DNA sequence: TATAATGGGAGCTGTCACGGATGCA
DNA sequence: TGCATCCGTGAGTGCAGC
């Protein structure tokens, strides 16, 4: 289908949810020592997906026609590293926070 | 305003 | 056409004993006029072997047969005690202006 | 404090490191260099040591780092991406696709697909002996004689054409 | 309406904001990294305190500090202090920042960007060439028509194929 | 050195349809001048049939009035640049076109550019290009709600042709800047300037971009 | 500095007795005006004719 | 050849050093030479003694300090990436209060830089220049009230980062107030806590009726100095316990306190000048004896008050007046960051102080010299006010010492930059050059010192003038500020003396900057020179009164871009500056004392002195600068000689037997040629190249680093994998290119290997490599090599291993080698040239020597520069030195033309007679008469009134020689250009901006990470931006697949980019464009801000961009 | 894992004009 | 209800820039 209209709207908790590949659990970005993603970390590849094209991070399934499939010892999905750029995690809060967009911008949309 | 002075 | 100066690997080289830089003895080299007798002739190295104290003039190159130096008070090098140079100019027939870059002699 | 996570006994053992060349300068009227810091820490402590752990100790830095005296230079703005195939090679990945598949139709269907099982052009898998054996009904022996004679034709033909030298590099 | 709170706060894609390598094996990374690890520090903080039942002085200061953590997220510097990195007066980069200004994503990336087969140099009278044309250096243009070139070279013997051409212009 | 400074500001100031400090002041409804000054004290009356007003102003102001001359709606009465909003209020849409086309021509001319009266025009139609309700009629609109000129005009005719009550609205002249923010595309706008702001209100409005426009196309 | 090329062909449009047009390529460096003026000189001044 | 001048004025003093500014300044900072005990309480020692003693009870004290001998010399620290600096100690004592113990240690605080001998510095291996800052002076000034008239703003300034702004406005309603840290508060609060009687306000303010009416609060008074305190206390600490000692504290930390608020020496000054009193200290207001005491506040009320009344002898204050602006130099600015760091140290100091154990604390123990250290570097590094040097030639560097700069911590910034100081004061006459400033967004921000013009210790610009008394010209010199040269009437330089004593019914001078005629009794002062008026650069410019400021500036900013000829000549004419710029610049070597010369080597000059001593001078040979301008000295001097002291024993970049040699001196004729000379294009003569003027080293240098990798070591070796013998035939055995050896782009200057990562060798290549017999390496082909557009011969090769003695290198690096290539250019199509009155142009045609215009001789002209560019621009300082430029070439001697003592234009007629003589009765005698085109051109001038009818050929020849015109001839034709030109010789100069350095083209190469955008510049390969603006080109073309593809296939769209490229080589159409990248980063980044955007079609139904891969 | 210890610390000053809110007289 | 007044937001392009 041929792009007509651009439609931008508030986004629904569940729909944030629905975006996310997985909750980010952990501060941690790359092993010290390793250099690899950490698990539940800003770069891990179980949420985020592969570093690599079609191989996983233990490194069990190397090959593209293992597409969808999700590692079970790494629980990383093979595919293209494209989708790096692409795939959303989240963070689910304790206590609610407020947009500042609908706060800070006068006349405030919530006050 | 000041968060450290508004916990203080 | 072109210049080889013992130890002298290229032309932003300075050498011991002499005053002018490298570039300046080629620029004096390129004020030489030589003279052929025969026609048939293309091209002629000229021998230079001097040590200092001396003034190098064009006059202290080795002579070669039917081959004539029309400006031998050409000042070449400025040579100082224990200074030492040794060159084999190269000098060709030709026509109009052709830079060292164009014939990479 | 770390943007890469250190464990509390290496950042001990950095801060360490830190305090034990501090006094060592102060000591030395200037940096010192991984000798004497090894030296300093006693047994067990070379100068590789000493400089792999300063080594992982490095912090990283912003990719927002301004560049210039106006506003208008990111450091990230000179940093290229290795990671995505360039249009040259991608373009040389597809007609060396292409020049293999002109050898295809060279080589009969039976010692093509063999060659293409055993590299992995087909499942991107690469298969042994015994499953394209198998699989073309042979012995592993046949399958491997017949891989040979594959590769060996197609080392004939390469001499001949050159057409796939320039892949080489 | 209630949207407008964020119970679930998004996390851009990791490679729109990279952790890279550089050239000398050093590691440079965007601001984003930062302000996400405050964020995802003080809600675990507040996760523990919680379940650990803490005086409410403390939940309160530590929920403040979340709400102040999302905001230098989203947009910094837009409600009290920009947040800044150790040792730097230099206010880390959010989102808005990222969108918005001269340097922003749509005014730098979207309604102009960097293309290829592109150049430039000094100009020079020409007073010889007619009004539809304009002196254009060989080399130049032996790199801006480089895949023509190519090709080109390839319709001809001057090179066995495509790829010969290339590590022939070399 | 020896014998568009100016020039620049005032265009800016006209294409941003600004209040000048330098204003004129002008007279809302016909009439007659009776001009009346006291040493310390001037004012300027106009005087109609039904009814006069009152202009009081600085007594150093320089009048364009003779003393029992017929003016017209919004014709100066002092010297200065004219408020572009005032001149709409008084003369209207027509009035406020003209003056500001030539004095942007103005400008221009004087520094010897010569340049075509249409793209002026172009602009002040995007000037032009909104409304303010005056009555909502039996519209879902609402008194002082801003929108398009068009999009009123087809909601009266659809009113009209429904025979239901058309909606009464009034001309607004904004400067280029409110003018390119309030327009229909958030793209358009978001990229402009004030991007969090077109950016809140649209996600709240949860409006869809038409791509008509060639900045939108652009970015996409 | 080898120099060896080859002699220019000389090419001619001529319409009728009153006009031509005449090309001279390649040259070398500045000699087309080198040939083109004292041509144009001798053209003008010293071409045999009547006048009343 | 002679060198002949002109003028009559008579320089009583010669330029003072030129580096002064940096040197004198740098030098009272540290204080080296003075022996500790003896030093001054301003400096390093000042912020020493302003952080120190730290107490709370240990108590550490300071002793005093030390500078070492650096551990390198200049050179070697410019080689081993090093900066030049010595070891700061520092002796200090801890003494324990109650015990009485005292431990005294020498503690090693670690470097600080040294200026090097001509005022500049050497910063991990670059040289750097620290610029002088301007700003308003500290002190106290009153302002008109912008928006009430009548009424005054009254604001007590102090030194930057030294505490705030105070501000005092009498308010509407009739009370002053006063604003700290942007709070408004009754002032008489503070009058109370300085404990003022109503009576004693009273008395002192009374003499104003209805002002201090409003001053008078009895809840006030009511109040005691601690009550008023606490009071004020609540006022600027809202929420803050008001507890006594913490009120007590604040305050005094706000006004009292010496350490917090400083006002500078110049503050002290200035305030004590203007109030019409005596400060004790630099503050506001003391402690003393338990209570506060006040200073400057009280004072300045009562002028605000006697401003506002109209009392006599009080005026309001001009900000832009350079009595009330100052200069921070090097010394200034580095010691202010030098007191940060301290201050940081001994915050260090308190914490151990507290925490470390009671019975052993050593000094040594208790610093920590880290943050110190760190605000030093970072001061001498990531500075604004921190350059890099210009060292393009000599003249760049001593000019870039010599700035000023507006901008910079605690100066303005460009936004809030507007006119009024930008402007150009009256008081810059003889302190800041009128003329030479940047033309864009900096200028007047960034501004030159002026020739004569110094700073004083007070950080304020004063400019020399001389003693007059009764009409008689003293050689008494005075270095007066703005301020003090306001209460004279100062003569100019030109006024006519016979002897000492002025001879003048009437004479020109200046009272507070206005013109005024005044008879010889009213002149106090005289100027030194016109001179003083300008900078070193405007100083070079010959003719100057001739010139138009405006190409003026031109001109003066431009001989900073002049680049370093090997041929280069000193100009013809000259303005007799020349040769003091050499020296002051030590670009040259020079003799030191009066001495035969005993050794003259190309690297080397030995010299004999009376002292009978031999001192070795070694040469600096074709060193590369900041710039990559070869700098090089030659011996000027020869085996034998003698030399006097100040001769020259070599010459430098940039000078001819030690004058200033920018350019070359060529002869110009001024004519239009073909176009070839249309719009500032200028047109030259092969013959420049083929005598090689304008041909210019340069130096270029290239590093590679091999480090230790977690894939395995990279290497820098001569084996590199699918590599034949034609490409490492230049490398020597370790993989170095050999010095000599010629590299083109594309040759490897360093081999080096690299080990692979998982790049998990594509089954595809496993297959292939396998086919090919060829077994696939582990390593691939990292080398150095030269970029596209360089090259050169490599002159030079640097390598530095770990495990190399006097070697140690970052972490993880194994070796670093740099490869030095020069590379000797001549003067090509689109090289800058430029003269000194401001005409620039473009090299746009070089024609073979026949086609060229020339003299009936048969010489050639050497350029053609158009005349359309004379009127519009008006400078005529060119043509004039044209004009004499003819003169000196018959005559074969060169000028001094002095700024506004000239060569006037009979004179030059004079000089072109002579040369005319030269030029022609050398044909008469040679046996030619007038040429038949000579005499054509003679009928031609004739009826355009340049030569009188009647005269012979000969006399009209000579007429027009006079105006400076010749006959020409077309070198194409033979016939005479129809009118004469003015023909002679210009000093014209090639400058930094080459073409061989900006070509620039790419088809593809490197992307941006996040954006996937081609990168920018030519250094990283990368594409042209096509901007908005270029956009609405395309648009209002109504060009849409141009556009679209500038917005897709050209730059982020990934499968469009590659799908393009193979599209082509294949010679199919390119494809229709996708989705560009950066719009899927909007996308995500606006979903991280918790908005959703949804590309739709016209069903309204969502279309996925991502395709799949984002959705689960 | 235990002597007692109980409210921070750095401010940043030379724009400039407009739109739009908010408050106070 | 009109008018201070405070806050927030803008302020040319491409080169290079360490
Ligand atoms: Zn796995």
């Amino acid at each position: 289908k041929e792009v007509r209209k651009v439609r931008i709207a508030l986004a629904s908790p569940e729909k944030i949810r629905s975006w996310s590949y997985g909750e980010v659990e952990k501060p941690e970005t790359i092993n010290y020592r390793t250099l690899k993603p950490e698990r539940d970390g800003l770069f891990d590849e179980r949420i985020f997906g592969p570093i690599k094209d079609y191989e996983c991070a233990c490194g069990k399934y190397k090959r593209q026609r293992f597409e969808g499939k999700v590692c079970e010892r790494c629980g990383v999905e093979v595919t293209k590293s494209i989708v790096r750029r692409y795939r959303m995690g989240h963070i689910e809060l304790a206590t609610p926070a407020a947009h500042i967009w609908f706060v800070k911008d006068v006349p405030s949309k919530i006050g | 305003s000041d968060p450290v002075r508004q916990y203080l | 056409t072109s210049v080889y100066i013992e130890d002298v690997l290229h032309e932003f080289s300075t050498i011991p004993g002499v005053k002018e830089d490298v570039v300046e003895i080629i620029l004096n080299l390129k004020e030489l006029v030589v003279r052929f007798l025969n026609p048939s002739l293309q091209t002629v190295t000229l021998l230079l072997k001097a040590e200092g104290p001396k003034e190098v003039k064009a006059r202290d190159f080795l002579p070669v047969a039917d081959v004539e130096i029309m400006n031998p008070d050409l000042h070449i090098a400025t040579l100082e005690e224990g200074g030492r140079l040794n060159m084999e100019v190269r000098v060709d027939r030709g026509v109009g202006y052709v830079p060292a870059e164009k014939h990479g002699i | 404090a770390r943007t890469i996570r250190i464990p509390v006994h290496m950042v001990e053992t950095i801060n360490k490191l830190s305090r034990t060349a501090r006094q060592l300068q102060q000591e030395l009227g200037r940096e010192p260099t991984y000798e004497e810091i090894a030296e300093a820490m006693g047994p067990g402590w070379d100068a590789k040591r000493v400089e792999e752990t300063l080594k992982i100790a490095q912090e990283p830095v912003s990719l927002e780092t301004p560049i210039g005296d106006e506003k208008d230079s990111f450091y990230g703005d000179f940093i290229p991406d290795e990671h995505l195939p360039s249009p040259v090679d991608a373009a040389t990945q597809s007609l060396l696709s292409e020049e293999l598949e002109k050898a295809l139709s060279k080589l009969s269907e039976r010692e093509a697909m063999v060659l293409k099982l055993r590299k992995g052009l087909i499942d991107g898998r690469e298969h042994t002996l015994e499953e394209v054996g198998a699989f073309f009904g042979v012995t592993r022996e046949r399958i491997r004689q017949i891989e040979n004679k594959a590769l060996r034709k197609l080392k004939y033909h390469e001499s001949r054409t050159r057409k796939l030298r320039d892949f080489l590099d | 309406p209630e949207w407008m709170i964020l119970e679930a706060v998004p996390v851009l894609p990791p490679d729109l904001r990279p952790m890279v390598q550089v050239d000398g094996g050093r590691f440079a990374t965007s601001d984003l990294n930062d302000l996400y690890r405050r964020l995802i520090n003080r809600n675990n903080r507040l996760k523990k305190l919680l379940a650990q039942g803490a005086p409410e002085i403390i939940i309160r200061n530590e929920k403040r500090m979340l709400q102040e953590a999302v905001d230098a997220l989203l947009d910094n510097g837009r409600r009290g202090a920009p947040v800044t990195n150790p040792g730097s007066d230099r206010p880390l980069r959010s989102l808005t920042d990222i969108l918005s200004g001269k340097q922003g994503r749509f005014r730098q990336n979207l309604l102009g960007k960097r293309v290829d087969y592109s150049g430039r140099s000094v100009i020079v009278v020409g007073p010889q060439l007619k009004l539809h044309q304009c002196g254009l250096p060989k080399r130049m243009a032996l790199e801006l028509f480089k895949p023509f070139l190519l090709k080109k070279m390839e319709e001809k013997g001057i090179a066995p194929n495509v790829k010969a051409a290339r590590r022939m212009l070399e | 050195t020896g014998g568009i400074t100016q020039g620049l500001p005032r265009v800016i100031e006209l294409f941003e349809a600004r209040r000048p400090k330098a204003k004129a002041v002008i007279s809302e409804i016909d009439g007659v001048v009776r001009i009346e000054e006291t040493e310390e004290k001037l004012s300027v009356f106009v005087e109609s049939e039904g009814f006069s007003k009152e202009y009081k102003l600085p007594k150093e102001a320089r009048l364009l009035v003779k003393d029992g001359d017929y003016v017209e709606a919004g014709q100066p009465l002092t010297r200065g640049a004219i408020d572009p909003h005032q001149l709409l209020e008084a003369k209207g849409p027509e009035a406020v076109e003209r003056y500001l086309v030539e004095e942007i021509q103005k400008v221009y001319r004087a520094q010897g550019v010569k340049l075509h009266d249409k793209h002026i025009e172009i602009v002040v139609r995007q000037m032009m290009k909104y409304v303010e309700v005056t009555d909502p009629g039996d519209s879902r609109l609402l008194e002082g709600q801003v929108l398009e000129k068009w999009d009123v005009e087809a909601l009266n005719e659809r009113l009209i042709a429904e025979g239901k009550t058309p909606v009464a609205w009034k001309p607004l002249l904004m400067g280029v800047t409110k003018s390119a923010l309030s327009t229909k595309s958030w793209l358009s706008a978001a990229s402009f300037q004030n991007t969090t702001h077109v950016l809140t209100e649209a996600a709240i409005a949860g409006k869809k971009d038409e791509l008509i426009g060639l900045k939108e196309n652009v970015i996409l | 500095l080898d120099s060896k090329l080859k002699a220019p062909v000389f090419t001619v449009r001529t319409q009728g007795r009153e006009y031509g047009e005449f090309v001279l390529e390649p040259l070398e460096r500045g000699f087309g005006v080198t040939l083109g003026n004292p041509l144009r000189r001798i053209l003008l001044s010293s071409i045999p004719g009547t006048a009343v | 050849m002679e060198i002949k001048r002109f003028g009559r004025i008579r320089e009583v003093i010669p330029l003072p050093p030129l580096t002064e500014i940096q040197v004198e300044s740098y030098r009272r900072a540290l204080q080296a030479d003075v022996p500790p005990e003896k030093r001054e309480n301003v400096g390093i020692q000042a912020a020493f003694r302003e952080t120190f003693p730290i107490e709370e009870g240990l108590v550490l004290d300071f002793l005093e300090y030390r500078l070492g001998e650096p551990p390198f010399p200049q050179d070697e620290c410019r080689e081993k990436d090093l900066t030049y600096q010595a070891p700061l100690y520092a002796r200090l004592q801890l003494i324990h209060k109650d015990t009485g113990l005292i431990k005294e240690d020498e503690v090693f605080l670690g470097h600080i830089p040294l200026m090097t001998e001509d005022g500049s510095f050497i910063i991990n291996g670059a040289d750097r220049v620290i610029v002088s800052q301007i700003h308003r002076s500290p002190g106290v000034y009153f302002t008109p009230d912008p928006a009430r008239p009548g009424r005054y703003i009254a604001s007590i300034i102090p030194l930057p980062k030294r505490g705030p702004w105070i501000d005092l406005e009498v308010e509407p309603n009739g009370v002053v107030s006063m604003k700290v840290n942007k709070r408004k508060f009754p002032l008489v609060l503070l009058l109370r806590v300085l404990g003022y009687d109503q009576e004693t306000l009273a008395r002192e303010l009374g003499a104003y009726g209805e002002l201090v009416q409003g001053l008078m609060d009895e809840s006030v008074f009511a109040m005691r100095p601690e009550e008023a305190l606490i009071r004020l206390f609540t006022l600027l600490r809202p929420g803050d316990p008001p507890k006594r000692d913490k009120a007590v504290a604040y305050v005094y930390g706000l006004i009292a306190d010496p350490r917090r608020y400083d006002l500078g020496e110049a503050g002290r000054y200035k305030a004590e000048e203007k109030l019409g009193i005596r400060l004790s200290g630099r503050t506001l207001a003391r402690f003393e004896d338990g209570e506060f005491k006040d200073e400057v506040f009280l004072p300045t009320l009562r002028y605000l008050f006697a401003l506002t009344a109209g009392v006599p002898g009080h005026e309001v204050d001009d900000i832009d007046h350079l009595g009330n602006r100052r200069i921070r130099t090097v010394g200034e600015l580095m010691t202010d960051q030098f007191r940060v760091g301290l201050a940081r140290l001994a915050r260090g100091v308190r914490e151990r102080m507290l925490m470390g154990s009671e019975d052993s604390l050593t000094p040594a123990k208790l610093v920590n010299s880290r943050p110190l250290e760190a605000a030093i570097r970072e001061f001498f590094s990531r500075s604004q006010l921190s350059q890099f040097k210009d060292e393009t030639n000599p003249l760049s560097s001593l000019r870039h010492k010599r700035r000023i700069s507006a901008l910079g911590p605690g100066g303005l910034t460009r936004e809030r930059a507007g006119f009024d100081v930008r402007d150009v004061h009256r008081t810059h006459y003889g302190r800041i050059c009128p003329v030479e400033t940047p033309e864009g967004a900096n200028i007047g921000l960034i501004t030159s010192l002026a020739a004569y013009a110094r700073v004083d210790e007070l950080g304020f610009i004063r400019t020399p003038y001389r003693r007059v008394v009764g009409g008689v010209v003293t050689d008494e010199v005075v270095y007066m500020t703005a301020t003090e040269e306001d209460r004279y009437t100062i003569a100019q330089a030109n006024t006519p003396l016979e002897g000492n004593r002025i001879a003048a019914e009437r004479v020109v001078a200046r009272r507070k900057g206005e013109p005024v005629i005044v008879s010889p009794e009213e002149v106090e002062f005289m100027d030194v020179s016109p001179k003083q008026v300008f900078s070193v650069n405007t100083n070079l410019i010959p003719f100057l009164e001739h010139d138009d400021a405006n190409r003026a500036l031109m001109g003066s900013n431009m001989q900073t871009q002049a680049v370093p000829l090997i041929r280069a000549q000193a100009p013809v004419v000259m303005t007799g500056l020349e040769e003091r710029v050499v020296r002051d610049s030590l670009a040259a070597l020079y003799a030191e004392e009066d001495g035969e010369v005993a050794k003259v080597d190309g690297n080397r000059i030995v010299v004999r002195y009376e002292d009978g001593r031999l001192v070795e001078y070694p040469l600096r040979r074709f060193y590369r600068s900041n710039q990559g301008t070869a700098l090089d000295q030659r011996p000027r001097v020869v085996v034998g000689q003698r030399v006097r002291k100040g001769d020259l024993l070599a010459d430098g970049p940039a000078s001819e037997n030690g004058f200033l040699a920018l350019g070359q001196n060529v002869l110009v004729a001024i004519m239009p040629f073909d176009g070839y000379n249309f719009e500032d294009a200028i047109v030259i003569s092969e013959e420049l190249l083929k005598r090689d003027f304008y041909t210019s080293i340069h130096i270029e240098r290239y590093e590679i680093e091999a480090r230790d990798t977690k894939l395995g070591p990279e290497r820098i070796t001569r084996d590199i994998p699918h590599l034949s013998e034609a490409a490492l035939r230049d490398l020597d055995e370790e993989g170095v290119v050999r010095i000599g050896a010629e590299v083109k782009p594309g040759d490897i200057l360093v081999g080096r290997t690299s080990f692979k990562g998982e790049s998990e060798p594509t089954p595809e290549e496993r297959l292939l490599r396998s086919i090919f017999g060829e077994k696939a390496r582990d390593v691939k082909d990292t080398s150095l090599r030269v970029p596209p557009g360089e090259g050169g011969i490599v002159v030079r090769t640097v390598r530095l291993r770990r495990g190399d003695p006097g070697v140690e290198l970052k972490p993880g690096v194994r070796e670093v080698v740099r490869v030095y290539v020069a590379q000797k250019r001549k003067l090509q199509v689109g090289d800058k040239l430029a003269n000194r009155h401001g005409n620039k142009g473009v090299v746009a045609k070089i024609l073979p020597v026949e086609d060229m215009p020339h003299l009936p001789d048969g010489t050639p002209v050497d350029v053609i520069l158009n005349p359309l560019g004379v009127p519009s621009r008006m400078n005529l300082g060119q043509i004039l030195e044209t004009h004499l430029g003819l003169a000196g070439y018959f005559l074969g001697q060169r000028y001094i033309s002095p700024i506004f003592d000239g060569a006037k234009e009979p004179e030059i007629k004079e000089l072109l007679a002579q040369a005319f003589e030269v030029y022609f009765g050398k044909r008469k005698g040679e046996g030619f008469g007038v040429d038949k085109r000579e005499v054509e051109v003679l009928r031609r001038a004739e009826k355009l009134g340049l030569v009188t009818p009647g005269k012979t050929p000969e006399e009209q020849l000579k007429e027009l020689f006079l105006q400076g015109k010749v006959v020409l001839y077309d070198g194409r034709t033979g016939e005479p250009i129809e009118g004469p030109i003015v023909v002679g010789q210009m000093f014209i100069m090639k400058l930094y901006h080459m073409v061989e350095d900006k070509m620039h083209a790419r088809s593809t190469g490197p992307y941006s990470l996040i954006t996937q955008q081609p990168l920018g510049g030519k250094a990283q390969f990368g594409g042209q931006r096509f901007g908005e603006m270029e956009v609405w080109a395309l648009e209002a073309y109504g060009a849409a697949h141009t556009l679209q593809e500038m917005l897709t296939l050209k730059s982020d769209d990934i499968e469009g980019r590659n799908a393009a490229y193979e599209a082509i080589i294949k010679g199919e159409d390119v494809p229709e464009p996708s989705v560009p990248e950066s719009f899927r980063v909007l996308v995500k980044e606006l979903q991280a801000l918790a908005l959703d955007v949804q590309t739709l079609d016209e069903k309204d139904n969502p279309v996925d961009i991502f395709e799949g891969l984002a959705s689960k």
